[PDB]
RNA sequence: UAGCUAGUAGGUGGGGUAACGGCUCACCUAGGCGACGAUCCCUAGCUGGUCUGAGAGGAUGACCAGCCACACUGGAACUGA
RNA sequence: CCCGCAGAAGAAGCACCGGCUAACUCCGUGCCAGCAGCCGCGGUAAUACGGAGGGUGCAAGCGUUAAUCGGAAUUACUGGGCGUAAAGCGCACGCAGGCGGUUUGUUAAGUCAGAUGUGAAAUCCCCGGGCUCAACCUGGGAACUGCAUCUGAUACUGGCAA
């Protein structure tokens, strides 16, 4: 199943997390179809700390894609912001 | 047997200016002719001739400038043996650019600061300095 | 417009097959000579009609055999 | 204003009928620093002697080298015998990177910065030969323009 | 030469030999001492230089030769032997590595202690 | 990680002064500069093409008291940079926060403005900076931290700073104790005893 | 290491597979591969890459990611997308 | 991570010093003991052995061994040679192969130009951003020198015709 999830990225305490859309079978840092963005937990102020591509969200999502819960929390924070 | 004719005429311009000689004769081609005028026009040969019909013989007049031959070198890079093709962007400059290569590409045998201006690639006949 | 190849017979034994030549002419990687280089392919003939030495013209389709699987699609001078 | 460096000093030997006599050779190399370098050789029994030969014959002997702010013309190629030398451009603030008999004459003939490479037998006498010569043999824009009959820009 | 001749046949490299065989392209090596003695030097030098035979865990059985001033082996003592040849000494390829698992540090040395094994005095 | 020696001696073997103390004293008044350290200081050395890049290099280090590994990173980094090699070099070394704090003159020495950047004492743009390599940039304001503006170190070294030459590229107020690191310094800004292209060459090797 | 190969090369028909196919079988043709290195013997997981080198190259395939193979040894199927 | 307390208080070693290679004297020993990467040292003045003093190089590391590339143009495509240094078959004919005087036309295979698809991400490179700096992490780009398809050029090379 093709699924829109976080794979985490970055150093010891810092994560880094890269918005992925992949084969729910794959391994979490594992082959995945296509990068739509990038979530930072840690960002500090003036950094944008969340970008997500929406038009390929939701042309994956169209075809059929699930959405991890982390990553639908960011699409409504995004789309709340602006 | 003559399998490089260019070659040839190339030997024939080095050795003659090597001997001080005020002229150099080969049998023509259009090859060799093209090539002859590609000097003329960078200033290493004085002028050149094609005298006969049957049997046309090419006639290059030598250049010296302080009792010293204005080629200093000059030599093939594409031979028979090993021919060489080169992009646009891979045209060989020699000397830092004072001397010139020769190198044929579709619109005619011209020199590469020529061919890099028109943004073209092609055989690499020989190198002047 | 399709995908195709040109190449010569090298045997017409086989019962509505043949095997062609398809050298193709590429530069060494190191010492930067070019050099000719042949591949040869078992070629389906229905009809039978393909002698050595023809030149023929090949396209590649479903595998028709062990070995086969690339088609005739035309002869290019049959004269011998 | 003329900058002397010693390259080499040998000693050699006669082998007369008491036995071996023993003088020594020295190397230099003397230049303006503004392209003027010449090499000398000075032969003697002493050291100081050879040295001060060498020098004296270094300042005369010396030939003139159309640098270029320091720096070469275009790439050239120096042989003399059984050593070959190949000498490239480089840009500001490279240094001079060369080997020993090399370094001393670009240093003194004022190439402040060039990349160099020693081919075949490095002996000091012929490198330094072979340096020298190619150095000579390297001609500049207006020179080649003349030659061909043409401008500098019509070169480029 | 000609590129034609090359495309025939490449150019092939002289394919490096080790000297230090034994060893097989590791550090060190253990092995016991079948016997320890002395042996006489190649002709400019004189000297009696002590060596030791040993057989290495891997079967290879090499005489490697005993550094700095004094030691305490004999038969059936397990050493340490590191690559290294003692030029006027022929046949010997390896050192034994004083400090190692029965060769002791050369007494009363002071400088160089750690190519002997001598711990830091107080 | 950092020379703990002598000072004098190091002056002494490279035979000029390394501005390594505060300059209350003449340094001829202070140790015999002109011979070199040790038993065998009296003969004069006859060092080769080797032994005189070794020397600048070594001359360059302990001036801005660094060590070899972290001067080899600074000639890649300037290798890397566009530009001159050896000017970048040296741009890189007057960078540091030590050398900052020193040429505007909160320190007597580097090593004095090495122990206030080290014991929290400096500021850079309002932020504590505690590491000694830090890199300062253009238009950056590095000033003494409050409590440690009481100092008497700190009021003496102000003093030391005038007699010596003032820096072009950095402006300082010594009343506020703060100053503005506006450029990076060209060559012709830093010493012409420095021969960077004997480092440059030492390194090709 | 110079010859190797009889389901071997191809064809017709039947069977078989999710699927083309000597995949399998019967009959028929006598082919197929090889000096552009077949077959045989030794070594070996492959790649993105890593290290070195001015470059061309050379060595290499730890960690990280893709693909393959294996699961005490040999064989076999069953259940199931 | 920030603040307070105490007190320089709890914190420097390893290799080397004949030449290559930065750094030298004394004492011991006397072809012994030993050193040694190479050349070599040692036989009663040892800067080469052993200790000391002094010094040089690195530094929470410093040396030694193993292993790869470099230097090595010492497999040389870039980029070597073959009279005497290693190296021209004893000579010839000749198949496969490699190479091909000149002119015209055509073709468009090599070649060249453009476009399109692809060349996973990371890594390397450039400009930035975030950890007090750096290592590290990260945004965008360039690159991935390749392959395939399409469209054009006709000098050269190849094919075909004369
Ligand atoms: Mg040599
Ligand atoms: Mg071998
Ligand atoms: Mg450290
Ligand atoms: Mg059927
Ligand atoms: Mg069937
Ligand atoms: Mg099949
Ligand atoms: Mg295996
Ligand atoms: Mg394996
Ligand atoms: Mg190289
Ligand atoms: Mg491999
Ligand atoms: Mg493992
Ligand atoms: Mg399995
Ligand atoms: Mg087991
Ligand atoms: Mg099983
Ligand atoms: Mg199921
Ligand atoms: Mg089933
Ligand atoms: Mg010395
Ligand atoms: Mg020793
Ligand atoms: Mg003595
Ligand atoms: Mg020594
Ligand atoms: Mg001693
Ligand atoms: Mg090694
Ligand atoms: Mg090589
Ligand atoms: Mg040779
Ligand atoms: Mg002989
Ligand atoms: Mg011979
Ligand atoms: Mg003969
Ligand atoms: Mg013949
Ligand atoms: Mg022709
Ligand atoms: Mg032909
Ligand atoms: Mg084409
Ligand atoms: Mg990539
Ligand atoms: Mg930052
Ligand atoms: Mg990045
Ligand atoms: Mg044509
Ligand atoms: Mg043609």
């Amino acid at each position: 199943m093709v699924t829109i999830r976080l794979a985490r990225h970055g150093a010891k305490k810092r994560p880094f997390y890269q918005v992925v859309v992949a084969d729910s079978r794959n391994a979490r840092n594992g082959r995945f179809i296509e990068r739509v963005g990038f979530f930072n937990p840690i960002a500090s102020e003036k950094e944008e700390g969340t970008r997500l591509d929406l038009d390929r969200i939701a042309h994956w999502v169209g075809q059929g894609a699930t959405i991890s819960d982390r990553v639908a929390a960011l699409i409504k924070e995004v789309n709340k912001a602006a | 047997s003559m399998q490089d004719p260019i070659a040839d005429m190339l030997t024939r311009i080095r050795n003659g200016q090597a001997a001080n000689k005020a002229a150099v004769t080969m049998p023509s081609s259009k090859l060799k002719v093209a090539i002859a005028n590609v000097l003329k026009e960078e200033g290493f040969i004085e002028d050149f001739k094609v005298e006969g019909d049957t049997k046309p013989e090419l006639e290059l007049t030598l250049k010296y400038f302080q009792g010293k031959a204005v080629v200093e070198s000059i030599q093939r890079v594409s031979r028979p043996g090993l021919r060489i093709y080169k992009r646009k962007d891979e045209l060989p400059k020699v000397m830092a650019g004072l001397g010139i290569a020769v190198v044929s590409t579709s619109k005619g045998v011209m020199t590469d600061r020529a061919a890099r201006q028109a943004g073209l690639g092609g055989e690499i006949i020989c190198y002047v300095a | 417009k399709i995908r195709t190849l040109q190449g010569r017979v090298v045997s017409d034994k086989m019962e509505k097959s043949i095997v062609v030549a398809i050298e193709r002419f590429v530069k060494h990687p190191i010492y930067g000579k070019f050099i000719k280089r042949t591949t040869k392919l078992h070629v389906h003939d229905e009809n039978n009609e393909c002698g050595i030495g023809d030149v023929v013209e090949i396209r590649e389709c479903r595998p028709l055999s062990k070995t086969k699987s690339w088609t005739l699609v035309r002869v290019v001078e049959k004269a011998v | 204003e003329l900058q002397e460096k010693l390259i080499a000093v040998n000693r050699v030997s006669k082998t007369v009928k008491g036995g071996r006599i023993f003088s020594f050779t020295a190397l230099t190399v003397v230049g303006d620093g503004n392209g003027r370098v010449g090499f000398g050789y000075g032969k003697a029994r002493e050291v100081p002697a050879a040295i001060q030969k060498a020098m004296e014959k270094a300042r005369r002997n010396m030939i003139n080298v159309a640098l270029n702010n320091g720096t070469l013309q275009h790439p050239v190629k120096g042989v003399h015998t059984g050593s070959r030398v190949f000498m490239q451009p480089a840009s500001e603030g490279t240094g001079i990177i060369a080997g020993g008999a090399m370094r001393a004459v670009l240093e003194v003939a004022g190439v402040h910065n060039v990349l160099a490479k020693a081919y075949g037998s490095t002996n000091p006498i012929n490198v330094v030969r072979a340096t020298i010569d190619g150095l000579e043999n390297m001609n500049s824009p207006e020179m080649v323009a003349a030659k061909r009959g043409k401008s500098v820009e019509e070169i480029l | 030469a000609t590129v034609n001749q090359l495309v025939r046949k490449p150019r092939a490299r002289k394919v490096a030999k080790s000297n230090v065989p034994a060893l097989e392209a590791c550090p060190q090596k253990r092995g016991v001492c079948t016997r320890v003695y002395t042996t006489t030097p190649k002709k400019p030098n004189s000297a009696l230089r002590k060596v030791c035979r040993v057989r290495l865990t891997n079967g290879f059985e090499v005489t490697s030769y005993i550094g700095g001033e004094g030691h305490n082996l004999q038969e059936h003592s397990v050493i340490l032997i590191r690559g290294g040849r003692v030029k006027d000494l022929p046949g010997v390829r390896y050192h034994t590595v004083r400090g190692a698992l029965d060769c002791s540090g050369v007494k009363d040395r002071k400088q160089a202690r750690s190519k002997y094994g001598v711990k830091r005095p107080k | 990680a950092r020379y703990l020696g002598p000072k004098l001696k190091l002056s002494r073997r490279e035979g000029t002064d390394l501005f390594l103390k505060s300059g209350v004293r003449a340094i001829d008044t202070k140790c015999k500069i002109e011979q070199a350290p040790g038993q065998h200081g009296a003969r004069k050395p006859r060092l080769s093409d080797y032994g005189v890049q070794l020397r600048e290099k070594q001359k360059v280090r302990r001036i801005y008291g660094v060590l070899e590994r972290q001067f080899r990173n600074y000639y890649k980094e300037a290798a890397r940079l566009k530009g001159n090699t050896g000017e970048n070099l040296l741009a890189l070394l007057e960078g540091r926060l030590d050398n900052v704090v020193y040429r505007m003159g909160f320190g007597a020495t580097r090593a004095e403005a090495r122990q206030l950047v080290s014991h929290k004492a400096i500021m850079v743009n309002g932020r504590v900076v505690n590491i000694a390599s830090y890199q300062v940039s253009p238009n950056d304001v590095v000033s003494i931290r409050e409590k440690a503006k009481k100092q008497s170190r700190v009021k003496a070294a102000l003093e030391l700073a005038e007699q010596r030459e003032k820096p072009t590229w950095l402006e300082v107020d010594a009343g506020k104790m703060e100053g503005t690191f506006k450029r990076k310094p060209e060559r012709s800004d830093l010493s012409a005893d420095i021969n960077e292209h004997l480092i440059v060459e030492l390194y090709s090797k």
